[PDB]
């Protein structure tokens, strides 16, 4: 019983806590799977989409924000979309301003100077949203993860959203051969890690996945339904 | 809930704002009116008799413009607030679209500002309702009636207030084609409504008429005593 | 269900902060105004038991607004004073604006339309002040107007607020005439009015506010009345009932 | 409807009676479990109702496996005939629109029974405390015309300090001085219930600051301990009291689960 | 709109006692005595010196970076009892007010003035709903034109005067009544018998003999008016000549 | 306890607890150290690693601020990173209106003044993090100052913070780091991170370091790969 | 309950939950008239009547398996209602915060009011299937309109819940758990051997089977709860199967039959689920 | 754990327990009051059918315009709240001018959904008077449109979320009415055949018996604009039952 103390952002509990980060926190899980692995030479996205409301076409997870980084949403869809928006604006503002790409470890750090805004003031929450940014630029592959916690991780392979967890086991196990892949097997690996999070008796369809890429050449392109037949198909069951 | 961000959904969604300005009007005195074939009546009780009054300050009937009236019921002063400013709008219209404005126009108006009483914790909700009624730029009869939360209906004929469903359930069952083809009919209708609600007689009901294109003409105590003209018309035809 | 911050409706819809404010005027001095065929006339009580007090100039209870009007108040007496100088202040920018007096009635809407908008947005308590308005203008004559810390306002020829102002009234409807009511009549009824509903202590000269309304030679006259015809009222008053047995 | 755990005869015709007062901070509620703690008093039966809203655990006053495994309810009764001892456990929050009668079942049970004494374990509200109760001590007491005429001389020996009761109808400066505990849950009722009945029952309440409430509790259980001596003569200068007062083993990890090793 | 104060009469300073006390006032107050450190200030004739400890639990510490006796200007400076935050303020606060008082005037601010300031801005915390008391004293010394040296000590509560001799922190009491003791009979205080005095009263109030390393000391003197501090170079000699006796 | 619920209220006694939770706050992360030495200043972070998925080198908490200072963190991380890029702008206006390069205790003065305004409102709540402040030149030698969310600003001959500050400051003091070159400083400064380090409860962590001082001449940077391995060998070899 | 304007009261609640002030003539009269509004009807469906005496003693029972939460009311009868044949001899007729908007319905076939099922060849086996939160005064009110005050000493009941691992509290933090999992609780006279283990002694349960469960012990009537803890309370398939222990116990030796024909049966339900938001909540 | 003391929804924008905004899931079934409608996307167009619950007979049915169209192509369906649904309204409007005369073509109706989604989430700023509801809207929006899609629709729920959902369903009835049309739909599907299966499906489900005042339907296909059926249109389309 620490709930005088779980209830406003601004608040802090006797134990050097916040709970208020921590259920914004929890809030992201309760989103869609996801992954986020990297190669040498690439950086792909895999989605599971919302296959509940059927016979509607269903959200969009993967959004295009420039032409070299795109991202995923695991989170309050409000919060996406006010991010995604900052996204396309700050891109903007860096391609105006320098005619030049924005590296991401900036943009990703501007992101996180402005989800801590709302952290330390009343009246204010946390933006609930969990995301997963994918980008190339001169530096090279990168994938970053961002948390409702004001701050991001810089990993090579995550999974956020329900049941990730046993994702992020398989990546783990399968870190080593991420680094060498051509496009099509590295896509397939994370198909694969995405599957696991997925019963055993459900199967990645063209109808619920969301794959989408960023390469040195090839732009960031979203890979909706059946155009990602390709990737999807070859794919030897669990 | 309790005092902050004054407007709070219901735990099932009942915004407690909303419904406790509804409340608001049952203890407001009760108007009503009627959309007649060429003739509006605009009738309402001033069941607070208070005989050592002026009349001419109490009345509930405004009058919005040249086209329009209305009545209310509920929180005198909020009314008046309402009445100003809808006045002013329309004074705007006339100059910048100029035209005489249509009923409709109006009362859209009043419902965005009536429910615009909702955001910015800051303000509250307004604790009346009208009767707008006016001719149009057509010479049309037209009627419409508001609510707190924000709607804007429109009525072939509708009482607000205290009691003021009684009257409604009297309206249908008496609203018909022969209750409107005559003008002194059309009236003796609202009569009967509110002697089925007034103190018992024609006791300080204050109304009055809007012919097409001419005026918003003040149904007065004429020697006849214009009132109790037609309250005799019910009193010893009613039988 | 719970009430605060004069924004917030209980389970009726009627604001239990002004309500409450409505109780002080319960609590403050008796004043009434009485409404005369050829002039306005306006009693009040002093709650200034205290012989200690002094500089009396002027008024104690009755501000003077414009050329024409003057006002008299119940409630809290500094509220007041914002309430007074505000009135003041819009009565001459209408002047200024206009270049005539202010009627009656456009000052007393002007003045409720500010206390009822503190009956609005905001949070900070409303005026807990009653006013009643005493004045004249050339469309209507003589007119006397109360004002109510909801915004109500109202007419009347004859109004008491205050203690036992509900007694009051019960007593001058019961009294008060149609129209041949006048000015030193009034100001006998008048003191028989405050005599009858003044609490225990024996009425005397020296609690009585009367200031009256008048005209002559094309110009309003308000004046505060002097002691010395406050001792010949109230004496005249306790002769005629020197009649009453 | 008082059930013991194996339909036995509690006999509790002297035995007095321990239950805490529902108010914030469930200060009552957390000295009643450190007393059961301290003095091991064992589980007889059960106070059913359809009264509380209905909780379950596994006997967080648990010492061994064996009684760990014992399914624990909002309601339960713990008795000691060793020291003439009976206790009211009550785990969970009142219902909306049932305090009041439950009082009166509790009394009417009571009554029934015949306990010795119905102390009362309670809190008020500390941030509704006047000037002369803020200068001072947040020990409070209050006990019914029946028992106090006898055991007055104790409380006049060992310094308290009565609550002032204050105007029910205030404003009226000849209305009565009245009973007006706030914060205090049932308390009041209790208490003009109990002095209707004409039951020798106690009432101790203390200002309650928020959050944590262990010295809180253990004030209150102190507080208990002077009058009643369920336990040794403190000797205020513990040795013993500052490691003598066993926590439940219930009273683990309360504020959360731990830190989620995502963010810091 | 913004958070609100909590509800109590000792929840927040804005709201009165029943009669109208401060508690988060008194809270401050007893809030000065955080950090365990006591200072005392007296000033005779030519000068004006105000000592207090140097608790340095840690030697991880560097000596030169801990202290309390704060340059405000070349001419006068100041003393700080409190939390360690609110005097890292309060010294800013003070700098900057000074150094605009000299830029708006064209004269060094005089010390009562600087005061006064002070005080005023702690008081004005005591007037809003989020403002926090700065819970921190802040003592001055310094030589005006005349009336050689003053010394000044504004509180949270607002409260500020001019001493003779003062002193703040944890044993208050004890330090106000030695001091008391030391004013009424001996007062001349050239420079030796002069607040060294002050020094034999923070030791004996305190503990047994103080070797320099615990003590700051700075001084102003009338003959040469920077406000300027001793060290265990200066304040080791002085307390040797204080031991014997 | 209890009146514990804004920055801007005063205990029973005169304290501010929700200062005190930041301090709590503060002890919730893991270990930092900085060592001031002879001529320079070295830094000292162990970083847990939460999985093997994360990229080396995220999570960094030994921020360059500057050309001339190096700041390195403890507790919340956001703000971490908040009062991190808070200074360098500290560092801007400070040179692009004065010129030369900030002085450790101005810099000091002021971020610690901003953390304390932070103490000070209800409207906000204290940044839940302490960190460091280190650098070097000839005109000023090497200075260290540490900062908490208090607003306290203390210059350090050794500190550190964290979950295990006892046990760093008690294996601190053991050494004679006021003669000491960097090259001997950074060796003990490994030797005391894994001394004090717990894996039992906190396996699975990593090592950064870096300083600033003579061997850079003023610059800001991270320990080279090879002294780090080199530090490394003699940590485990110190066992 | 502050924040209207600038510089105001707070006023937080209580910590007792006592925010209910510690009954005006017209108050116990809209008293009267709401509590005879919220009415726990034991509907006897098509008929509504003849349920007066309380099931123990309108019908003597053996076996009362009840499952509260919509992913226990999935499994339960994905995983018996096919094997057996099971009517409905009635229901609870329940509005409350839950299961609102005119609960008389198609029978709410995406929503639930305690539908009770009873088999034919052994009719003495109830089944409950509702995740309907009735208020707290209700489950009392339910418990004695289907039990009464007689707890008889021949049936036994199973009960199914699901709460957030947000909720459990161990040393550990909650986002580092296998979730999901599974606790259970027994009753002081349910003798009867378990099948996973017991709730760890800090958390409780505090809900409707809880009621039950506080029934069945304190009136001696042998029961057991079972609960998992999961993340997601949507209709999950891997929350379906984190039950699965459930079918070696004793109580259930005699039912379950078919397991891959279930799995496809919840392939159909849940691909037929319920609209839930695209909000990612 | 034992209960006590927690502030729920003081501030607006609290998170609840397991991460789950307050407000927002308070309007979602403050909706459930609002009136049933329909919508169903197929290639030969759109409908927009809704009960308007006529209270008393007072009222003549004429002044309930519960389907207004967003712009000639974009004709919009709602249910709940009325009140703030007109603003939302006239944003969509004012938007889609916007949209015509800067650029000019007719705006697209997903990018209207999208800018109308964007309209909402603006809860607190309770200081700054400028932008403000500090109240979310309480109403569910339908869309339809025609392209360079052509026929399509859009559900918006009181959360700022939409779909390219088709045969969506929201109201009081709106689970029973979306798993009947479920089994009832049909991928190609004729325009008054989902007339016909939506007027059943409507006469199946709401309260009242049904007749030409009762409801009413609106179509857009790409042959021409927004088209608002007329009562004789009503009777000679119920003629089949």
């Amino acid at each position: 019983f620490r709930n005088q103390y779980d209830n406003d952002v601004t608040v802090w509990s006797p134990q050097g806590r916040i709970h208020q980060i921590e259920y914004a926190m929890e809030a992201v899980k309760q989103g869609s799977a996801t992954v986020g692995l990297k190669s040498k030479t690439h950086a792909v996205l895999v989605a599971l989409k919302r296959a509940q409301s059927e016979l509607a076409a269903h959200q969009k997870k993967i959004l295009h924000v420039d032409n070299h980084i795109g991202i995923s949403i695991a989170g309050l869809t409000a919060d996406a979309r006010l991010l995604c928006n900052f996204m396309r604006q700050e891109c903007l503002d860096s391609r105006f301003v320098f005619d030049r790409p924005l590296p991401v470890s900036r943009l990703v750090s501007l992101i996180g100077s402005k989800t801590q805004i709302p952290t330390q003031r009343y009246g204010r929450r946390p933006y609930g949203v969990g995301l997963l940014i994918a980008g190339y630029d001169d530096m090279g592959p990168h994938i970053f993860q961002t948390c409702p916690s004001a701050n991001y991780f810089d990993c090579r392979a995550m999974s956020i959203g329900a049941r990730s967890q046993s994702a992020r086991t398989y990546l783990e196990r399968h870190m080593s051969e991420f680094m060498e892949c051509n496009l099509n097997e590295l896509v397939k690996h994370g198909l694969r890690a995405l599957r696991e999070t997925l019963p055993a008796e459900q199967d990645l369809t063209t109808k619920n996945v969301s794959i989408g890429i960023v390469g040195k050449d090839l732009e960031f392109t979203i890979y909706d339904d059946d155009d990602v037949s390709p990737f999807l198909e070859g794919l030897e069951e669990r | 809930s309790y005092d902050r961000a004054i407007t709070v959904f219901s735990p099932d969604g009942h915004l407690f704002q909303v419904e406790y300005a509804q409340e608001a009007v049952k203890k407001g005195s009760t108007a009503v009116g009627v959309r007649g074939r060429d003739i509006v009546v605009l009738g309402v009780e001033k069941k607070s008799v208070a005989k050592l009054q002026d009349e001419r300050t109490v009345r509930k009937i405004c009058a919005l413009d040249d086209n329009v009236c209305m009545a209310f019921a509920g929180l005198t002063a909020d009314a008046r607030i309402v009445i100003n400013r809808a006045r002013v709008e329309c004074q705007s219209h006339r100059l910048t679209v100029e035209d005489p404005v249509t009923v409709e126009y109006i009362t859209r108006y009043i419902a965005s500002l009536k429910q615009r009483y909702t955001q910015s914790n800051g303000r509250r909700p307004f604790g009346i309702s009208a009767l707008i009624v006016g001719f149009d730029f057509d010479g049309t009869p037209r009627l419409y009636q508001t609510d707190p939360s924000g709607t804007y209906h429109a009525w072939k004929a509708n009482a607000i207030g205290r009691g003021a469903k009684s009257v409604r359930e009297f309206l249908e069952k008496n609203y018909t084609d022969e209750a409107i083809e005559t003008d002194d009919l059309t009236i003796k209708l609202v009569i009967k409504a509110l002697l089925e609600v007034v103190q018992s007689g024609g006791k300080n009901i204050e109304l009055a008429v809007m012919r097409r294109d001419q005026s918003l003409k003040i149904l007065n105590p004429e020697e006849i005593e214009k009132y109790v003209a037609e309250i005799e018309k019910e009193k010893e035809e009613n039988e | 269900r719970y009430d605060s911050r004069t924004t917030i409706f209980s389970p009726e819809g009627r604001l239990y902060q002004v309500e409450y404010a409505m109780e002080a005027i319960g609590h403050a001095g008796t004043c009434l105004g009485i409404l005369a065929n050829d002039g306005v006339l306006l009693a009040a009580e002093r709650r200034n038991i205290h012989k200690l007090l002094d500089e009396v100039f002027f008024s104690e209870k009755i501000y003077k607004l414009n050329e024409d009007m003057a006002c008299s108040v119940a409630g809290i007496t500094s509220d007041a004073n914002v309430l007074t100088n505000e009135l003041r202040l819009i009565a001459q920018r209408y002047l200024l604006q206009y270049q005539e007096p202010i009627p009656c009635e456009q000052l007393v809407t002007a003045l409720c339309d500010i206390k009822q908008a503190y009956t609005q947005f905001g949070g900070k308590r409303p005026f807990g002040v009653s006013l009643l308005y005493i004045g004249w203008d050339k469309h209507y004559g003589f007119q006397l107007y109360q004002s109510d810390p909801s915004g109500n306002y109202g007419g009347w020829k004859a109004t008491c607020i205050g203690n036992n102002s509900a007694a009051a009234v019960s007593m001058l409807k019961q009294d008060y005439k149609e129209g041949e009511m006048t000015l030193k009549s009034a100001l006998a009824l008048a003191i028989k009015v405050l005599n009858k509903t003044m609490d225990v202590s024996k009425l005397s000269a020296e609690k009585v506010e009367i200031a009256t309304l008048t005209r002559e030679n094309g110009k309003t006259v308000i004046r505060v009345l002097k002691q010395k015809e406050v001792e010949q009222l109230i004496k005249k008053h306790e002769e005629e009932e020197a009649k009453a047995e | 409807m008082f059930v013991p755990c194996g339909e036995s005869a509690p006999d509790l015709a002297g035995f007095t009676l321990l239950m805490p007062a529902v108010s914030v901070g469930n200060v009552g509620q957390l000295a009643m479990d450190l007393i059961i703690s301290t003095l091991n008093m064992s589980k007889i039966g059960y106070f059913y109702t359809d009264c509380l809203v209905p909780m379950v655990g596994n006997n967080p006053y648990a010492t061994t496996e064996g009684n760990s495994t014992e399914l624990s309810i909002n309601a339960e009764v713990y008795s000691l005939p060793s020291r003439k001892l009976v206790a009211l456990q009550l785990r969970s929050i009142f219902i909306k629109y049932k305090s009041k009668p439950f009082c009166e079942k509790l009394l009417s049970w009571v009554k029934s029974s015949g306990c010795a004494r119905v102390i009362v374990l309670s809190s008020s509200h500390s941030y509704q405390r006047n000037d002369l109760q803020l200068r001072s001590t947040p020990f409070r007491y209050l006990l019914t015309p029946s028992m106090q005429k006898s055991v007055q001389n104790k409380i006049k020996s060992l310094n308290w300090e009565e609550m002032e009761k204050s105007r029910c109808i205030p404003e009226i400066d000849d209305s009565e001085f009245c009973i007006r505990i706030p914060g205090g849950g049932i308390t009041k009722t209790l208490y003009d219930e109990s002095c209707s009945k004409e039951i020798q029952m106690a009432v101790l309440l203390k200002f309650v600051s928020e959050g944590d409430n262990i010295p809180d509790a253990l004030g209150l259980v102190e507080y208990l301990n002077e009058w009643l001596q369920i336990l040794k003569p403190l000797s205020d200068d513990p040795t013993v009291s500052a490691s003598r007062w066993k926590i439940p083993s219930s009273w683990r990890l309360l504020f959360g689960s731990g830190l989620p090793p995502a963010l810091f | 709109m913004s958070r609100g104060s909590s509800a109590g009469f000792d929840r927040h300073i804005t709201i009165f006692s029943p009669e109208g006390r401060l508690y988060q006032v008194e809270y401050a107050f007893k809030a000065i005595n955080q950090g365990g450190l006591t200072s005392v200030a007296v000033r005779g004739k030519d000068c004006a010196v105000i000592v207090t400890q140097k608790k340095v639990p840690d030697k991880l510490l560097d000596s030169s970076t801990v202290t309390h006796l704060f340059k405000i200007t070349e001419n006068i400076g100041c003393v700080m009892t409190g939390m360690t935050a609110d005097s890292r303020s309060q010294v800013q606060r003070a700098r900057y007010e000074a150094a605009n008082w000299k830029y708006k005037y064209g004269y060094e601010i005089p010390v009562d003035m600087l005061c006064k300031r002070i005080a005023d801005i702690s008081q004005v915390y005591t007037q809003n709903a989020e403002m926090r008391p700065l819970g921190c004293c802040m003592i001055l010394i310094g030589i005006d034109e005349e009336q050689g040296p003053q010394v000044y000590k504004c509180d949270p509560a607002g409260y500020y005067c001019g001493f003779k001799a003062t002193a703040a922190g944890v044993k208050q009491t004890e330090s106000t009544s030695f001091l008391e003791k030391k004013v009424k009979k001996k007062f001349d205080w050239t420079f030796e018998q002069t607040v060294e005095t002050a020094i034999t009263c923070l030791s004996t109030v305190l503990s047994i003999d103080f070797k320099p390393s615990e003590i700051e000391v700075g001084v102003v003197t009338v003959e040469n008016p920077k406000f300027r501090i001793l060290t265990e170079a200066e304040i080791d000699a002085h307390l040797v000549a204080l031991a014997e006796r | 306890t209890g009146y514990d619920l804004s920055a801007s209220t005063f205990s029973p006694d005169g304290r501010v607890f929700q200062v005190e939770y930041a301090m709590k706050a503060v002890e919730n992360s893991s270990t930092a150290i900085g060592i001031r030495c002879k001529d320079g200043v070295v830094f000292g972070v162990e970083k847990l690693v939460l999985s093997k998925l994360y990229e080396e080198g995220s999570n960094k908490r030994l921020f360059n601020v500057d050309r001339h200072v190096g700041m390195a963190v403890a507790g919340l991380l956001a703000d971490a990173r908040s009062l991190a890029d808070i200074a360098r702008e500290e560092a801007s206006n400070f040179r692009s209106n004065f010129g030369y390069n900030i002085p450790l205790k101005h810099l000091a003065d002021r971020v610690a003044m901003y953390v304390h305004a932070y103490t000070l409102y209800s409207a906000v709540r204290p940044f839940g993090c302490s960190f460091m402040l280190g650098s070097y030149s000839v005109n000023d030698g090497a200075q260290l100052y540490m900062i908490d969310p208090s607003g306290v600003s203390y210059g350090y001959w050794g500190c550190a913070i964290g979950k295990a500050r006892q046990a760093a400051k008690t294996e601190i003091e053991k050494l004679q780091m006021k003669e000491m070159t960097c090259r001997d400083i950074v060796k003990e400064v490994a030797k005391i991170i894994y001394i004090v380090h717990d894996e039992v409860k906190d396996k699975a962590f990593e090592l950064e370091l870096s300083w600033v001082g003579e061997l850079t001449n003023g610059r800001h940077e991270i320990v080279p790969k090879d002294i780090r391995e080199e530090a490394e060998k003699y940590a485990k070899e110190s066992l | 309950m502050a924040a209207t304007f600038f510089g105001e009261v707070v006023k937080a609640p209580c910590r007792a939950g006592t925010e209910d002030e510690e009954e005006t003539p017209e108050d116990r009269e809209v008293r009267l008239q709401l509590a005879r509004k919220r009415e726990v009807r034991l509907l006897r469906r098509q008929t509504k009547t003849s349920l007066e005496v309380s099931l123990l003693e309108k019908y003597p029972c053996s076996k009362f398996i009840i499952a509260i939460g919509n992913n226990a009311v999935a499994f339960l009868s994905s995983f018996v209602m096919n094997s057996g044949v099971w009517e409905e001899v009635g229901c609870a007729k329940l509005w409350n915060e839950w299961c609102r908007t005119t609960d008389t319905t198609h029978l709410s076939s995406t929503e639930a009011f305690c539908v009770f099922y009873h088999l034919k060849s052994n009719p003495s086996v109830f089944l409950c299937q509702c995740s309907c939160y009735v208020a707290e005064d209700q489950q009392y009110q339910w418990l004695e309109k289907v039990f009464g005050s007689c707890p008889r000493k021949n049936m036994q009941i199973t009960i199914l819940t699901c709460r957030h691992v947000t909720d459990y509290k161990t040393s550990e933090s909650t986002g580092s758990l296998p979730s999901p999992f599974l606790r259970a609780l027994k009753t002081q006279n349910f003798k009867d051997s378990a099948c996973c283990p017991l709730l760890e002694q800090p958390n409780i349960v505090h809900d409707l089977p809880a009621a039950v469960l506080s029934y069945c012990q304190v009136w001696k009537i042998p029961a057991i709860l079972y609960l998992c803890y999961t993340d997601v309370m949507k209709l999950d398939l891997i929350t379906v199967e984190a039950f699965k222990p459930i079918l070696s116990t004793r109580s259930l030796k005699g039912l379950v039959k078919n397991i891959p024909q279930s799995t496809e049966i919840l392939k159909k339900l849940m691909t037929t689920n319920e609209i839930q938001s695209n909000i990612y909540t | 754990m034992f209960l006590t003391r927690s502030e729920y929804d003081r501030g607006v924008n609290t998170f609840s327990p397991e991460g789950r905004l307050f407000q927002v899931e308070y309007a979602i079934e403050a909706i459930k009051l609002g009136s049933t409608a329909i919508g169903i996307q197929t290639s030969e167009g759109v409908c927009l059918a809704v009960e308007k619950r006529i209270t008393s007979p007072l009222m003549e049915p004429s002044s309930i315009e519960k389907i207004v169209e967003i712009d000639a192509h974009i004709g919009c369906a709602m249910s709940g709240l009325i009140a703030d649904a007109k603003t939302l309204i006239d944003k969509a409007r004012v938007e889609t001018q916007n949209h015509w005369f800067t650029y000019n073509e007719t705006m697209t109706v997903e990018s209207v959904t999208q800018a109308v989604s964007n309209l909402a989430l603006q809860f607190g700023e309770e200081d700054a008077d400028p932008g403000a509801m500090s109240r979310p809207f309480g109403v569910a929006l339908l869309f339809g449109g025609v392209d360079e899609k052509g026929p399509q629709l859009f559900h918006m729920d009181p959360s700022g979320t939409f779909v390219q959902c088709d045969a969506r369903a929201i109201g009081s009835a709106s689970e029973g009415a979306q798993s009947s049309l479920q089994e009832v739909y049909h991928k190609s599907m004729t325009l008054k055949e989902a007339i016909k299966s939506s007027l059943i499906i409507l006469k199946q489900v709401m309260e009242e018996k049904l007749n030409a005042t009762n409801i009413e339907l609106a179509t857009v296909q790409p042959g021409q604009n927004f088209h608002m059926f007329t009562k004789e249109e009503l009777e000679e389309v119920i003629k089949d039952i």
